[PDB]
């Protein structure tokens, strides 16, 4: 019930006790002892700090599930997706809002992770994935095995990531704020992939009809975004 | 360490300290 | 909360009706957990490098290999539990010669370190191995092992295990690999001329490193690797370490 | 995406007569490249796969390897049929490209 | 100058030794470090974090729904649906985990697991379960009247959503070594029918988790077996 | 004792649709990939698209993005390639090789189909 205003914009949320700050910090800007480049970083007030609701996808009984890179879902889209080619550097943070409805007669879970730095993989080939297998853009990308978390690791260890459960039973939605993770202190949005939003149906959809199908909505809200590097 | 480099000094094994809570319990 | 902690803590003993888990006592752990700190599991001295030059008659005779730790696969799975790491690699250079009685002479060996940028005309003979800027180090076969400290060496603040992205800004870098980290080559000769003499030399290099610090810890890698450059995997065709089941199959849930 | 240049496009040579084809690419690609022989009646054939080792069952005339920035195939001696259109093919990273061909000719008059 | 005389062991080359060596490149600044959410300076926080137990790995369980246990509502009552074994270096539920592979790098390992199930079934499912856990040596009942006379708790679906069940430390020495017997077992009946409404699918799902407490210990470092 | 077969001509009208069919056998066609070439007239071989055989997954070049749809059928053990709006541009031998885990070789090639439209 309680809505969560952030920007010109804004999304009506159920109510989540302690929501997961990813490794116990909370995203904050770039100190000066931490700092590299001399110029002035521009910093938008309520420009990127507005909801970012990407496309509802259909999750199904037979659904694996979905992953989406950031900042790769966000390379264009509204005004943030402006600043993605027209800075040559940023540093930002973001909070991700998933929010599956549905009624209280279907059953399920649903696994939330941010996998930092995920490396995919393809199946029974040694050829590298090509640019257009990892960089999806705003559709995103389906697990073809979930179970081995497409990089060759263990699902049951998935947990060492920051994550929440969405239940049927408990809490329909999930909130999870994500700091800035990386080696160098700034990066440049068309290349590298900090995190990666992945949404894993651990235990699958059922209903006494074959077909159901439940909507899954995600928010993004890049908070404490910066950019260097101005051109064009 | 007789070198005048820090990092070729010998393995410090004396950091006992733990932040369990940053992994359990995520949350603020 | 950030606190020191030496040891495992200690257990209160417990004590009609509640509206926590079992009836426990006092006990004072004095068990160490010093053991398995990140520096205690990561440090350890492994060999990260086997080759041996065939050396009988020439009347190439050399190595160089950048150094990367996908080489040995134990170390590989060791390493890629955590994302980001940042240690000083201390190598050592360990030289046996095999007979294939005449008796062993003592060889003089260099082995000199070029770093990533370093344009190497390579040769054994050609004067890149008498560069002064080169750090190189003289040892003899019969001596404690030549053992130097590399220090870190990288654009950013630690190493990435696992990237994702691509090489440069063509749009096309081979996925998985990193161009802000390579530290570079070691360039290993044997400084006497050519003698012709049918002893085989076997160079063994160790890494141990130090002053680790490590990252976002990852799940580990239950599936084997298909190759170095890339994660793809394909699974073994029986359980277990398969893509159907990985875990070993029993009868029955109850039994 | 990484390009293959296979040069030269074209070579007249005669039986008995060693020829190496060297193909550069612009990304490192590791040990993976592969070599295709396409017969004139339609028909391609592997022949190079992993640098050293060869297909079974094809002659040992043909090798190949690698200077570390170039790979090379290299033939011993020619044959009748040993007139094809090579190709240079890397497998290593996704999506997969071609060489540009070679054609092979004989000396006449 | 100073005399000196050669011990025992001079000149040796050992793996585990922990000196300091010569620097390669003198005068040589690393790059500044930065503050990097996460860091671990010691395994056992990785250990204590929950992972899932896969249960229904016996045959025919093809990656996802193995780690989840099928619960239908024509299941009859006092049924017996499974049998964890606590054996770490054995393939129980718990070979793959973060508690098991971790444990796996060393020998001798001494504290107290712990296990949360969930019910990942409809809202309007009722029945009752009961979790009963089997000290080492037990020689697990047939059925739940032996089972009943340890320490079990009655769980309901409905009320609570998840278990909390703490596995205490019992034995001999100050730890166990891992091999290259009964050490314990978790059993789960059905204490009652699963009653689902007519909209509801008649199946169900329960998943488990184990994490380390924090008396959790390690020592004795060891090569992985996993490889292969 | 392993084959690959894709015989046909299959001359068709500018505008139209195509689906090709690639049938594998002697070998287990679930656990390899499927692997698409096209041989043109004018001296040259471009790279079709590459197709998990287990559900979906596939890889399409720049180029042909769009025009080309991908399936396979575990049942019959086939591979099939979609093609939409055809126009003069493209005339081709198509291939279906296979590949692997080891090498994702090449090695083993079909006869291929003469395409050839005209309005």
């Amino acid at each position: 019930v309680l809505q969560l205003k952030l920007g010109n914009s804004a999304i009506v949320t159920q109510e989540a006790a302690n929501y997961c700050c990813a490794y116990g910090e909370w995203p904050n800007y770039l100190p000066d002892h931490e700092a590299v480049a001399i110029d002035k970083p521009t910093q938008p007030e309520t420009a990127t700090d507005r909801f970012y609701t990407l496309k509802s996808v259909k999750w199904e009984t037979g659904s694996t599930g979905w992953w989406w890179k950031l900042p790769d879902a966000l390379n264009n889209i509204g005004m943030f997706g402006q600043n993605v080619q027209h800075h040559y550097l940023y540093r930002s943070g973001f909070l991700i809002h998933v929010q599956c409805n549905a009624t209280k007669f279907h059953q399920g879970a649903l696994l939330v992770v941010a996998i930092p730095e995920h490396q995919r993989g393809a199946h029974n080939t040694n050829t590298s994935p090509g640019f257009d297998d990892i960089m999806k853009g705003e559709e995103g990308g389906t697990f073809n095995h979930p179970y081995v978390l497409d990089d060759g690791t263990s699902l049951a260890c998935a947990t060492i990531f920051p994550h929440q459960w969405i239940n049927l039973r408990t809490n329909n939605s999930a909130t999870i704020v994500l700091p800035w993770m990386n080696a160098a202190p700034m990066d440049f949005p068309l290349r590298h992939n900090q995190w990666t939003l992945a949404i894993i149906p651990v235990v699958p959809l059922g209903t006494r009809t074959t077909s159901s199908m439940v909507p899954i909505t995600v928010s993004i809200a890049p908070m404490c975004c910066e950019f260097n590097g101005l051109r064009h | 360490n007789f070198y005048k480099d820090s990092y070729a000094a010998s393995a410090s094994k004396q950091d006992f300290s733990q932040d369990p809570s940053k992994f359990t319990e995520p949350v603020v | 909360i950030e606190s020191i902690i030496k040891t495992a803590t200690d257990t209160v003993k417990s004590e009609l009706g509640v509206v926590e888990a079992i009836q426990t006592r006092t006990v004072i752990n004095q068990h160490g957990v010093s053991e398995t700190l990140v520096e205690n599991f990561l440090s350890r001295a492994a060999l990260v490098s086997k080759r041996s030059f065939e050396y009988k008659d020439h009347t190439k005779n050399f190595f160089k290999w950048t150094i990367n730790t996908r080489s040995f696969v134990q170390l590989r799975r060791k390493l890629e539990l955590f994302t980001y790491l940042r240690f000083d690699a201390e190598i050592t250079i360990l030289t046996t010669v095999a007979v294939n009685y005449v008796g062993l002479p003592d060889l003089t060996l260099q082995a000199m370190f070029v770093p990533t940028g370093a344009l190497t005309p390579e040769k054994q003979d050609s004067f890149h191995w008498q560069s002064g800027s080169n750090a190189s180090v003289f040892f003899k076969i019969s001596d404690p092992p030549a053992r130097i400290t590399i220090p870190f060496m990288c654009i950013n603040s630690a190493y990435s295990v696992f990237y994702d992205g691509f090489a440069g800004f063509e749009k096309n870098g081979l996925y998985g690999i990193n161009p802000a980290d390579t530290i570079g080559n070691l360039c290993v000769r044997i400084v006497n001329e050519h003698q012709p003499v049918g002893f085989t030399v076997t160079v063994r290099v160790y890494m141990k490193p130090k002053h680790i610090k490590a990252w976002a810890p990852r799940p580990p890698r239950t599936l084997p690797y298909m190759s170095i450059a890339n994660a793809n995997y394909k699974g073994k065709e029986r359980a277990p370490n398969a893509l159907s089941a990985i875990i070993g199959n029993r009868d029955s849930v109850k039994t | 995406d990484i390009q293959m240049t296979q040069s030269p496009s074209s070579l007249s040579a005669s039986l008995g007569e060693r020829v190496s084809l060297t193909c550069r690419a612009s990304q490192d690609i590791g040990s993976s490249l592969n070599w295709l022989q396409q017969e004139p009646d339609g028909t391609i054939k592997r022949l190079i796969y992993a640098t050293s080792s060869l297909d079974s069952g094809v002659p040992k005339r043909f090798s190949g390897s690698r200077s570390g920035s170039d790979y090379s195939l290299t033939i011993s001696s020619l044959e009748s049929e040993d007139f094809v259109d090579y190709y240079c093919l890397q497998y290593a990273s996704f999506p997969l490209t071609f060489g540009a061909g070679t054609k092979l000719e004989l000396k006449r008059a | 100058g100073v005399p000196t005389y050669l011990l025992p062991g001079s000149g040796q080359f050992l793996t585990t030794d922990d000196h300091s060596s010569a620097p390669a490149l003198p005068c040589f600044n690393p790059t500044p470090e930065m503050h990097i959410p996460g860091q671990v300076r010691n395994m056992l926080e990785v250990v204590q974090v929950e992972s899932m137990m896969e249960i229904n790995n016996t045959e025919s369980a093809v990656g996802m729904e193995r780690l989840k246990v099928d619960i239908s509502a024509l299941t009859d009552v006092d049924q017996l649906l499974f049998n964890i074994p606590l054996d770490i270096q054995l393939d129980g539920p718990l070979r793959n985990t973060l508690v098991g592979n971790i444990s796996r790098y060393y020998t001798h390992w001494s504290g107290s697991l712990e296990m949360t199930f969930m019910f990942c079934g409809s809202f309007m499912a009722a029945g009752k379960l009961i979790l009963c856990y089997t000290p080492p040596g037990g020689s697990c009942p047939t059925t739940r009247e032996t089972a009943m006379l340890g320490t079990h708790i009655v769980w309901d679906f409905g009320l609570q959503s998840s278990v909390t069940l703490i596995i205490p430390w019992i034995s001999g020495s100050h730890y166990r070594m891992f091999n290259n017997a009964n050490v314990g077992y978790v059993t789960c009946f059905m204490q009652t029918n699963l009653i689902v409404p007519s909209e509801s699918s008649d199946t169900c799902s329960l998943i488990g988790f184990i994490a380390a407490k924090d008396d959790f210990s390690l020592r004795l470092m060891r090569d992985s077996p996993d490889i292969g | 004792q392993v084959q690959l077969q894709q015989p046909g001509a299959e001359l068709v009208m500018p505008g139209a649709s195509v689906k090709m069919s690639c049938k594998a056998s002697g070998y287990t066609f679930t656990d390899y990939w499927m692997h698409w070439v096209k041989q043109r007239p004018g001296q040259g071989l471009e790279w079709i698209g590459a197709i998990d055989t287990s559900d979906s997954y596939t890889t399409y070049n720049r180029k042909f993005k769009g025009k080309a749809t991908l399936t396979v059928d575990e049942s019959s053990s086939t591979a099939y390639m979609q093609l939409i709006s055809l126009t003069s541009e493209d005339s081709a031998v198509y291939y279906c090789a296979r590949g692997g885990g080891g090498n994702s070789p090449f090695a083993y090639w079909g006869q291929g189909t003469l395409v050839t439209v005209s309005a």
